[PDB]
């Protein structure tokens, strides 16, 4: 099977900043999924083959990387993007990254 | 001579990828059976009787089948004229009407229908009158709407349904795929082949070899065959939803059959019109069958056991089962065989599994006389039974599978039929096939002027 | 035995041979491309179509100074930034393949450096007439 | 525009057996696989299987087979021929089956592959 | 690839009888010509092999009339009308349009005793 | 701001200029012409006039002595009742559609020209060639 | 007595409309570009053979 292991498990930040979340493969050679789930709403598409933009998502979600490193950058946060993101790869998905507020 | 002065060629070889349209060139021997037998008899021009590659040295073009664009015109093609050859047959509106039906006369068991005796009222060739009439049709066909039961026709809740008329047979005839002027079909012929990426050893062709269109879904029958191996093909072979197709080394041979003796009798619902009904079954009452000889497919089981290993790992437990369910046509095995539409349940062949290190198989068959394939909106057909006992013998040449998994790291790989999309079916055959565009206007430096 | 020579002379033989030697069969690439009811309508829409490609390209090839041939000779001078490779690799190594997706950025300003030196041939060969 | 429509809430008994209706709307039904997922707390996602609606081909995880169903219905009238409706019912519940389903479809584009979702359904919360 | 087979292999074959051997195609041998582009090969040992006969119907010049040459585009066959002792060798069948050019197993006529 | 010379290397933007300054962008007309159940019918119908017209002009063309020249040169003498308007100002004054309205009796009579012009011209060549 | 129509037994059969009219009008053949059609002239020809004007 596939093991998808996301980090950072909890990033704290303050609106403004740049966010990196890297998830890590077993195999390689294959496209990686990024998905926006807000809290109590619907799960969202960003990111389907590893650097292309879903459509109604603004140009500050960059995604990249290659082989078994694979880059979710979301520089200039606001105050609605403080959620939990998920790698999907085949039906094989990670667990979580929460994006929390810092003071 | 430092300096170089740019010169022209036109009718320079060179392509670039592009799409158009292909027409198609049956061969002229079926024109020596002529009138309206098969399809495209009359829609389709003779081929060439000299067909000539050209092999090409140095060179290498890529490939790649899963996004070809002639499969998607084939797949076109084939539909606009399986519609146009239903047109000038008889529309079969007027049957659709209350159904009397009985029990066939048989020792009935109470374990199995399969057979209805149906009486009903149908018009006649003047307006005015009408006769009673009895017919013999499946259980497939008649749903029980709500002393002798009463039923109704199965198309008849949604579309009336034009039948076949029996001068037009459903066999395949060869098509062959002539590029028009200004383009070329290029042809690997790497035995090799993956699928996907660089053919070292392409030639050129002016029209395609032999393809005879088959309509089967679970295995694929009459296909080319590989010639060093059995090989798998696929897409991605770590995903689910796209298919994994197989072609074979050696053709496991099937036999099937349909042991009742039928008889075709004419009823005319309309002045010109005339409906073909099963009318009795005289010797005896035996259910449609499939035979395959048990030990070359274990054989030809153990080839694609032994190529699947390649792509998972040496150590896994490859195992087959039937499938998973949905609808009658995409779990059973669909063909036909002489104008007449088998199911064929293929249990007795896809459960087995495999580890590290004379008799023949039975199957049991279900036949539709309405057919829906293609799946449009209010379009079926009405296929008429056959005179006689018939039978038909083929070539396996591939079969499609489907592999699944959620998680849960075990080491099997169970592995099941698949079906769904028909164009898989084509993709078997146009895999080696590319459609190109030439550019024969090039430019390029040499030593020269013009003089003024 | 049909012989392999018989390869060089078919049509797009030469794709994998090197530049110095596909001009040679160089006319059957020109002489194959011309030649070669809704069914009646895509092959009649098909043949126009193949027409008018070479009508277009016969048109284009005639407001240069070479209406009726194959091989032609210009009157502007090659940009050393489109290739910089001298004329022995480019006529005994390379395929037209490889040359074409080498130039493919520079084909247009070829076209128009080629419509203004017929241009001013023109102009220049009425006004050495114009005198006699 | 691609609407998803679910249906509500519902409560079961350990041992019971659930059906649950993902209406799809907006686009031929007879194109376009479904999926189906599910949301467990506290333990992330999980697939269940994927129903292709030309015919019903259909395919299920392997710690699933045996416990769960999935069929369809097609639109037969030519003046809506385009929503469609898939069926869910999935059967042996036990309490760890908590969670909220989800049916999703592909994302639209001829360049995106198969298990990029794009629309979603609202959301069938199960509680056993 | 347009590979053939030889059926049979090898016949001891007195002298003064008719053998026949067939050469099957997979792929059809065509040219523009019409004409199906296959040699029939004769190699007696240690040698360079000659020319039986041309395409099915001509023959190579040098050669006796103790030969013919049969088919209809897809499978091939010879009849040598009389045996002699130069007959042994080995036989092959060779196609000439597309590349690479295939050949025949090759087959040994021997003698009775 | 695109420019007004980009109007002139438009398609027949030199129709209310002279007759001396269409001359240059005359080629644009030329490029032009050619490339651009029951309407498919309609569309190949009028793309195939569109395409017999343009080989009409090339025959009617190269039966002169300009096959593939946009400017050609002729040897018959103009009769001065055609026009008797002198070179200054039927090239820096008039237009091309005043120009055409101007000779529209006399085309034919010019075309039958051309054709003996030609025709006595390869009969010329043909006896030049022929002592050798 | 009970009778029906001939035509009854095998097809049903479209009427003419009245205002089409059957009658002939005379009907040339105008050859395609790239052809010719030729015309013999002999008031003496005999069908087959050749035709000297
Ligand atoms: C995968 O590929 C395989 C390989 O092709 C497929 O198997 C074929 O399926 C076909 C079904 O579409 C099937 O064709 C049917 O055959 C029926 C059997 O009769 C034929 O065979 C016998 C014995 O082989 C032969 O003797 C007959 O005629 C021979 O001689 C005449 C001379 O007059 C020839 O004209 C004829 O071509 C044939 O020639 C033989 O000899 C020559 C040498 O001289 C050889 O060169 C030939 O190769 C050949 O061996 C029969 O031809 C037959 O009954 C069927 O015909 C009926 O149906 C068709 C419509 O499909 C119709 O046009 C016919 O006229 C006829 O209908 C009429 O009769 C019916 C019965 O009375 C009646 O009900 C109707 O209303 C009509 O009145 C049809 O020809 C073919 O046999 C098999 N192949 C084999 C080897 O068995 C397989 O199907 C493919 N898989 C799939 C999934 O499609
Ligand atoms: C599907 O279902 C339909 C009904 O929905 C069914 O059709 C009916 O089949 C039965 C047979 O199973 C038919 O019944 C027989 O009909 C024949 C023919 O009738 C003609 O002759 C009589 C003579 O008086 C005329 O009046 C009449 O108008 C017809 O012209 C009769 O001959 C049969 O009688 C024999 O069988 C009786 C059974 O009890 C005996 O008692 C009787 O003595 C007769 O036997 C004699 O004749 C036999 C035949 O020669 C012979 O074998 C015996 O030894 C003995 O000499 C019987 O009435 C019925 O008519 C059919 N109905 C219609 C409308 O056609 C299909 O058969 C059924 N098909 C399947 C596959 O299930
Ligand atoms: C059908 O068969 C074709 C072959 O004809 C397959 O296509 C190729 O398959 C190979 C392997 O099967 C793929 O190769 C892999 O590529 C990785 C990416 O690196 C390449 O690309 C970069 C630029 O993107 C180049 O700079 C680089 O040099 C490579 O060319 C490699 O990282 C992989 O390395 C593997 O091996 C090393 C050591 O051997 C290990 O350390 C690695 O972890 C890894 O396992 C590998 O070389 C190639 O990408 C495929 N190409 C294409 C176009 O698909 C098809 O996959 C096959 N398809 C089916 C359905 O069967
Ligand atoms: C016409 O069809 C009928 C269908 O009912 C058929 O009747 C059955 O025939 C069989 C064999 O002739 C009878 O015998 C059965 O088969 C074996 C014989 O050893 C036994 O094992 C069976 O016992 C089982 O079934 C019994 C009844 O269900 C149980 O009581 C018992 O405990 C076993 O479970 C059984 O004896 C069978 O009895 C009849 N059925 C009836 C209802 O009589 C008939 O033979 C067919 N005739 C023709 C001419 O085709
Ligand atoms: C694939 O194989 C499995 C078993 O190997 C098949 O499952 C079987 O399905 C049938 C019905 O489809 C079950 O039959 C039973 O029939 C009786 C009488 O009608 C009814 O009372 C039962 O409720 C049941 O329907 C059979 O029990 C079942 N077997 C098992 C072990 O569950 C499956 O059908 C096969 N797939 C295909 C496409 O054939
Ligand atoms: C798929 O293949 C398996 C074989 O691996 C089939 O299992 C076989 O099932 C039959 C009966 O269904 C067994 O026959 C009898 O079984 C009893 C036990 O109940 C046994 O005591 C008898 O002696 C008799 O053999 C058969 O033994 C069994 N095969 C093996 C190797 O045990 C299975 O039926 C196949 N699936 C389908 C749908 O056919
Ligand atoms: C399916 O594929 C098999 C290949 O395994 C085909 O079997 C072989 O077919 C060829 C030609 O179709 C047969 O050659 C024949 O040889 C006899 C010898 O006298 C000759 O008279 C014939 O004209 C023909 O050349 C070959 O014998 C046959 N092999 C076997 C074992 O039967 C088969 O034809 C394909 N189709 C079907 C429907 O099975
Ligand atoms: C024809 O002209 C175009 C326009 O310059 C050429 O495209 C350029 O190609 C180079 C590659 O040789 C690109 O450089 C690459 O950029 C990416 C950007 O992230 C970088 O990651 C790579 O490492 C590499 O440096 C360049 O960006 C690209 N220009 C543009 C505007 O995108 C083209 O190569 C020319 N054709 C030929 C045959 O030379
Ligand atoms: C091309 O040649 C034709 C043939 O001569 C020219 O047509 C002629 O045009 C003049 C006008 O300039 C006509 O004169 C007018 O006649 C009417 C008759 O009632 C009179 O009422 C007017 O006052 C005026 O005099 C002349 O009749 C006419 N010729 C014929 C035979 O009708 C034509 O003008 C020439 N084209 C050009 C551009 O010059
Ligand atoms: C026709 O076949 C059906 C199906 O077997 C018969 O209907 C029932 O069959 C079951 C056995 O599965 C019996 O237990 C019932 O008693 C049958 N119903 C009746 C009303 O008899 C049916 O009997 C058969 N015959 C007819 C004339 O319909
Ligand atoms: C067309 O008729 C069929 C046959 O009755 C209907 O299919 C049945 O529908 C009922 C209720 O919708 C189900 O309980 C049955 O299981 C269905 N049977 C089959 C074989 O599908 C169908 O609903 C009708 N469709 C329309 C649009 O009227
Ligand atoms: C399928 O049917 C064919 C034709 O009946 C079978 O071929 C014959 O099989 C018998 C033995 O059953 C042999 O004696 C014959 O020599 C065979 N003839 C030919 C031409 O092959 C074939 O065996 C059947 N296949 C299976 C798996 O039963
Ligand atoms: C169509 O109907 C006509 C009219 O009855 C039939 O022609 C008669 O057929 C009978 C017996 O076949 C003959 O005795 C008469 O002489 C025929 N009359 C004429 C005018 O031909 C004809 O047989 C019917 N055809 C079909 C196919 O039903
Ligand atoms: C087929 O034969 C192989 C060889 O022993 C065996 O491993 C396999 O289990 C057999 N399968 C069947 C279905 O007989
Ligand atoms: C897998 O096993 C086969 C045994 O035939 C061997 O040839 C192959 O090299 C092995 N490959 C790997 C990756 O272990
Ligand atoms: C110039 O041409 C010679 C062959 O004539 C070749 O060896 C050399 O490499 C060329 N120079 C360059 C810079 O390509
Ligand atoms: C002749 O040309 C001159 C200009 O070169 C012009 O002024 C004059 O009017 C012309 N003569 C006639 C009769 O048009």
């Amino acid at each position: 099977e596939i093991v998808l292991t996301q980090s950072p498990g909890i990033l704290s930040l303050s609106p403004g900043e740049t966010a990196t979340l890297f998830c890590k493969a077993s195999q390689g050679g294959n496209a990686m999924t990024w998905y926006q789930k807000r809290r109590g709403q619907v799960p969202r598409l960003l990111i389907y083959d590893t650097s292309r933009r879903a459509s109604g998502v603004p140009d500050r979600f960059v995604g990249s990387g290659s082989g078994t490193d694979f880059f979710l950058t979301i520089n200039k946060l606001d105050r609605e993007d403080f959620a939990v993101y998920y790698c999907q790869q085949f039906e094989f998905f990670g667990l979580g990254s929460e994006l929390e507020v810092h003071r | 001579a430092e300096n170089l002065w740019v010169t022209v060629y036109y009718g320079v070889p060179v392509w670039k990828d592009a799409e158009t349209t292909l027409f198609c060139a049956s061969d002229a021997k079926a024109y020596e059976t002529e009138k309206h037998n098969v399809w495209a008899t009359h829609a389709c021009v003779p081929t060439d009787p000299n067909p000539q590659e050209i092999h090409l040295e140095n060179v290498t073009e890529e490939f790649n089948m899963w996004k070809n664009n002639m499969v998607e015109q084939m797949h076109t093609d084939i539909i606009s004229l399986w519609d146009q050859s239903l047109k000038p047959c008889v529309k079969l509106t007027p049957l659709c009407v209350t159904l009397q039906c009985t029990n066939v006369t048989n020792n009935i068991t109470d374990m199995r229908g399969e057979l209805k005796n149906c009486s009903f009222n149908m018009t006649t060739e003047l307006r005015d009158k009408k006769q009673k009439v009895y017919s013999l049709f499946y259980r497939l066909d008649v749903v029980q709407i709500n002393s002798n039961k009463e039923y109704r026709l199965i198309n008849c809740n949604t579309s009336a349904c034009t039948q076949a008329c029996p001068k037009v047979s459903f066999e395949p005839i060869p098509i062959h795929y002539c590029a028009p002027a200004g383009f070329a079909i290029l042809k690997c012929k790497d035995k090799k082949f993956n699928g996907t990426g660089p053919c070292p050893s392409v030639s050129t062709v002016q029209c395609t070899h032999g393809i005879k269109p088959v309509v089967s879904t679970q295995l694929l029958l009459n296909g080319s065959l590989a010639e060093e191996e059995v090989m798998i093909r696929s897409e991605n072979i770590t995903n689910n939803a796209k298919n994994i197709l197989v072609q074979f080394n050696t053709p496991v041979q099937i036999n099937c059959t349909r042991p009742n003796n039928n008889t075709r009798k004419s009823i005319r619902i309309g002045p010109g019109q005339a409906f073909y009904a099963t009318g009795d079954i005289i010797g005896d009452i035996r259910q449609a069958h499939c035979n395959v000889s048990k030990a070359t497919w274990n054989e030809t089981l153990g080839k694609v056991v032994k190529q699947l290993r390649k792509h998972f790992g040496n150590n896994t437990i490859i195992r087959f089962a039937n499938s998973s369910g949905g609808d009658l046509e995409v779990t059973t095995h669909s063909f036909n065989c002489g104008g007449e539409f088998f199911y064929c349940n293929t249990s007795g062949l896809f459960n087995s599994t495999w580890i590290s290190n004379n008799d023949s198989i039975t199957l049991p068959c279900r036949i539709k006389q309405i057919i829906n394939m293609w799946q449009r909106i209010g379009q079926c057909m009405y296929a008429p039974p056959i005179q006689g006992v018939i039978r038909c013998v083929s070539n396996i040449t591939g079969l499609i599978l489907t592999r699944d998994g959620g998680s849960t790291n075990s080491t099997t790989e169970t592995f099941r039929p698949g079906g769904g999309d028909m164009r898989d079916n084509w993709r078997s055959e146009l895999y080696k096939y590319k459609v190109v565009k030439i550019e024969p206007l090039g430019v390029a430096p040499t030593r020269c002027k013009r003089r003024v | 035995a049909v012989g392999i020579g018989a390869v060089f002379l078919g049509f797009l033989g030469a794709a994998g041979s090197t530049m110095g030697a596909a001009s040679m069969t160089l006319t059957v690439q020109a002489r194959n491309l011309l030649s070669g009811t809704v069914w009646g309508i895509k092959q009649l829409q098909a043949r126009v179509l193949a027409v008018e490609r070479y009508l277009r390209d016969q048109q284009l090839l005639g407001i240069w100074g070479c209406s009726g041939k194959l091989i032609c000779c210009t009157n502007v001078p090659w940009n050393s930034s489109w290739s910089n490779r001298n004329l022995s690799e480019i006529w005994d190594n390379m395929t037209w393949l490889q040359w074409d997706k080498e130039i493919s950025n520079y084909t247009q300003i070829i076209y128009g450096l080629l419509e203004e030196s017929q241009n001013q041939q023109e102009k220049n060969e009425q006004d050495l007439l114009a005198l006699d | 525009q691609v609407q998803l429509v679910q249906s509500g809430a519902v409560i079961k008994t350990p041992g019971s057996s659930v059906k649950i209706s993902c209406r799809a709307s907006g686009y031929n039904f007879r194109d376009y696989s479904i999926h189906w997922v599910r949301l467990i707390p506290d333990k992330g996602f999980e697939w269940i299987g994927w129903i292709k609606p030309l015919w019903g081909a259909v395919s299920y995880a392997r710690q699933l087979q045996g416990r769960v169903s999935m069929t369809r219905q097609l639109s037969q009238d030519p003046d809506d021929p385009d929503w469609g409706v898939a069926y869910m019912e999935f059967s042996g519940l036990t309490p760890a089956d908590t969670a909220e389903y989800f049916c999703v479809r592909r994302g639209s584009c001829d360049y995106c592959g198969d298990f990029p979702w794009q629309y979603w359904g609202q959301g069938t919360v199960v509680v056993v | 690839d347009v590979l053939m087979t030889q059926t049979p292999l090898s016949l001891p074959v007195s002298l003064g009888d008719q053998a026949s051997i067939s050469c099957k195609s997979s792929q059809s041998i065509v040219y523009k010509d019409g004409n199906s582009y296959l040699e029939w090969y004769l190699q007696k040992v240690g040698q360079s092999p000659k020319l039986l006969i041309y395409r099915v119907s001509n023959r190579f010049s040098g050669v006796p009339d103790r030969f013919s040459g049969s088919g209809s585009g897809t499978d091939f066959t010879l009849k040598i009308s009389r045996v002699e002792a130069e007959d042994l060798g080995v036989y092959y069948c060779f196609q000439g349009t597309h590349l690479p050019y295939t050949f025949g197993g090759g087959t040994k006529l021997e003698m009775k005793r």
